């Protein structure tokens, strides 16, 4: 599946490249997430810009440009070529939509970008473009540990990592982030180790290691007492993108969802909803786990009225534009 | 007097979105999205059928009028994406051989099937 060709930026500016490494950077301008840079003629140019919301670390605005096609997403809005869209928007190759909890653009063959809106952004690449692209996701050669971070056969810092990656405004002059000093907290209470070494990732202690991701935890920790679930949702996101099958680990209390009144909110629920105008769409599905509202099983989603998930027999029948 | 040898049907999907179905009829239609080019999972039972057949259209520089097709040839648990220029395979269910056969016609990728045989003029 999508082993190693995901990267991803979450919570406090965890950064996670291709092949697998995490390294927090609290940049705050426009940098180039990932970018075609090794071929002739460039594919695919995405840039993220992170900023505060009072306190919390978001990305305000994203940049991505694709095969002659802009795409700036920014204030809950899309701008497509300049002008603003409404959800969802579609041609030939790209498709753009509100999917889910999200905005997720896909450009077929080159790229699928995820955007949960303030904080979470998630890239999947074809294998096409291994080795030839360069950014804060990486390389896309596989190897995690060793090619990222050598300049010019020096090794650098996450800091001085994303500040290579830099890329200023026309008359724009951002500066860099001064290196945070030292930590506190920890898991003192045991959330972080208690919740993903607990039953629910089981599976994916197999496939990605969660060492990152708990010190990630930690650190979110230090910060507000309401943010320390991103990281679980990424590691929820990771997990279900290298191929296992996360379990539901949301509680009243452990950062709560809610979903409609026939739809419950699931990890790892099946990506293709089955719903009575495409009532056996989930079939001979390809995609992995993807979290969200889904239905009961036996009562597929009712998109024709949008009363809910519904009983297949009980449902509406369109002829024409009109409904039955 | 001819002989009462059974002819293959035909369906055709090329050009901006022209079809001619297997029935003969011709029409035209610029979809942008994944569309069943054929299908046996269609009726009373879905499960006694086995092949399926989607297309969509690949724009091969732009986000802009069509250029080529993104085919998905799945027969029974077997899978493969026809696109770009040759195939692949994402073989996820059952591991024996394939139900398939593949050859280069010309100009064509044929996919054989022992029964369904799919042309691609890999544009
Ligand atoms: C987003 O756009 C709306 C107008 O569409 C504006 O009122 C608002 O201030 C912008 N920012 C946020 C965070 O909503
Ligand atoms: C990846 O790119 C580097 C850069 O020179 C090259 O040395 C290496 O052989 C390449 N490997 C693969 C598998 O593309
Ligand atoms: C086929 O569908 C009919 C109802 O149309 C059902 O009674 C029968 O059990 C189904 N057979 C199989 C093998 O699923
Ligand atoms: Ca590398």
């Amino acid at each position: 599946a999508h082993n190693g060709r995901v990267c991803s930026t979450w919570g406090d500016f965890h950064y996670k490249t291709f092949d697998g490494d995490v390294f927090r950077f609290p940049g705050l301008c426009n940098y180039v997430f990932s970018e075609h840079c090794r071929a002739a003629y460039e594919d695919f140019n995405v840039q993220l810009r992170r900023g505060l919301v009072g306190s919390r670390p978001v990305v305000t605005r994203v940049v991505i440009k694709a095969q002659g096609l802009v795409l700036e997403a920014s204030n809950g809005s899309v701008l497509i070529n300049g002008q603003r869209e409404e959800l969802p928007y579609s041609r030939t190759g790209l498709l753009v939509e509100q999917s889910g909890d999200y905005i997720k653009v896909s450009i077929r063959l080159v790229l699928t970008f995820l955007w949960n809106g303030e904080d979470s952004a998630l890239l999947e690449l074809d294998p096409k473009y291994a080795n030839q692209t360069c950014g804060l996701c990486g390389d896309f050669n596989g190897l995690p540990a060793f090619n990222e971070f050598y300049a010019h056969n020096a090794r650098l810092t996450p800091l001085q990592f994303g500040n290579l990656q830099k890329l200023d405004g026309p008359t724009e002059q951002c500066p860099d982030p001064l290196p945070l000093p030292a930590g506190n907290c920890t898991d003192e209470e045991g959330i972080c180790h208690r919740t993903l070494l607990g039953p629910a990732f089981a599976e994916c202690h197999a496939l990605v290691d969660s060492t990152a991701y708990l010190a990630a935890c930690a650190q979110d920790l230090c910060r507000c007492p309401t943010c320390p679930c991103a990281t679980f949702v990424e590691y929820s996101r990771q997990c279900a993108h290298a191929g296992g099958q996360p379990r539901n680990w949301r509680c009243p209390e452990l950062c709560p969802r809610t979903c409609p009144l026939n739809m419950q909110h699931q990890e790892c629920g099946s990506p293709c909803t089955d719903t009575c105008s495409n009532p056996q769409r989930a079939q001979l599905c390809e995609d992995h786990c993807v979290d969200g509202c889904f239905c009961p099983p036996g009562t597929v989603l009712d998109d024709i009225t949008h009363s809910g998930c519904l009983p297949l027999g009980q449902c509406p029948c369109t002829h024409g534009g009109r409904t039955y | 007097e001819c002989s009462h040898r059974l002819c293959l049907g035909t369906c055709v999907a090329y050009g901006d979105g022209h079809f001619i179905t297997f029935d003969g009829d011709r029409y035209s239609f610029e979809g942008s999205c994944e569309y069943i080019l054929a299908q046996d999972y269609c009726g009373d039972n879905t499960t006694h059928g086995t092949f399926r057949i989607v297309t969509e259209n690949i724009p091969c520089g732009t986000t802009g009028t069509t250029c080529s097709k993104a085919i998905k040839l799945f027969v029974e648990s077997y899978e493969l994406i026809l696109q770009e220029g040759t195939f692949k395979a994402v073989a996820r269910g059952p591991g024996g051989d394939p139900p398939y056969k593949i050859r280069y016609m010309g100009i064509f990728l044929v996919i054989e099937t022992h029964g369904m045989a799919v042309s691609w003029d890999r544009k």
